[PDB]
């Protein structure tokens, strides 16, 4: 890949939810970037907005 | 000017009456004076602040949506996104485009409404004891004054006992 930040190699990011009562399976056997813990998923009303005024 | 009245056959502009949003014009033995009503300018504008409440303050509330700019070309879902959005916003412009157009022509047919139902009031409190001077204005026949004119300014008026002056200067004097 083109130099970036002087790397020419790079990652890529991926994602995974499990359901209450589910587990969850990670199996490599190189390469593997593996995750320190899970997110908490919350359901409410926010979001996200790209804009320059200031608060 | 549906209903005829204002800018209809009222064609004159009553300046600075401003002890409401309408009334009279007394030419009695006392001179004159532009007196201000009440349930006609309470009423119309009893409406207007109606429909009004309706438009003014009120729905919608919505949170996380669709993005609706875009940095790179992606193509079909992009396409979409944006033709989603787009229909939306036109639709929703025609509605309001509209919402105007009529609430704001009705507005007018409102207000051309109280005048041509309180003229058309007076024009039944009282028999032949006067008619509208030709039009806009109109003729007594008693010599009504400051005081005679609580009468029809609150619809206390006689047509039967207040009514000597009849044919008279009618259709009765010389011709
Ligand atoms: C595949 O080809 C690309 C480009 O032909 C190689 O990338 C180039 O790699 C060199 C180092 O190997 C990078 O050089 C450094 O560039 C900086 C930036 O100006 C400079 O300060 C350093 O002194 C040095 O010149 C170069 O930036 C980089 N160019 C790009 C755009 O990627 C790549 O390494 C090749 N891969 C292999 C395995 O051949």
């Amino acid at each position: 890949r083109p130099w970036v930040r002087g790397l020419s190699s790079r990652i890529s990011i991926y994602w995974t939810i499990v359901k209450p009562g589910d587990v969850l399976v990670i199996n490599s056997n190189g390469n593997l970037i593996a995750p320190r813990g899970y997110f908490k998923m919350r359901t409410g009303k926010s979001s996200i907005m790209r804009s320059d005024a200031p608060i | 000017g549906l209903f005829g009245a204002i800018a209809g056959f009222i064609e004159n502009g009553w300046e600075g009456m401003i002890d409401g949003w309408y009334g009279f014009r007394h030419q009695n033995s006392e001179g004159t004076g532009q007196a201000a009503d009440l349930k006609s300018t309470q009423a119309a504008i009893d409406q207007i602040n109606g429909k009004l409440n309706r438009v003014i303050e009120k729905t919608n509330e919505k949170f996380h949506q669709i993005e609706k700019e875009f940095s790179e070309v992606e193509g079909r879902i992009q396409d979409l996104e944006k033709y989603v959005e787009d229909t939306k916003i036109d639709l929703w412009s025609y509605n309001a485009e509209l919402l105007v157009a009529l609430e704001n022509q009705h507005t007018i047919d409102l207000t051309d409404s109280e005048m041509n139902k309180l003229f058309e009031k007076t024009r039944r409190q009282l028999r032949e004891n006067a008619e509208e001077m030709g039009n806009g204005c109109f003729k007594i026949y008693h010599k009504c004054d400051n005081a005679c004119i609580e009468s029809i300014r609150n619809g206390t008026y006689d047509h039967d006992v207040y009514r000597d002056e009849a044919l008279n200067n009618r259709f009765q004097i010389k011709g």
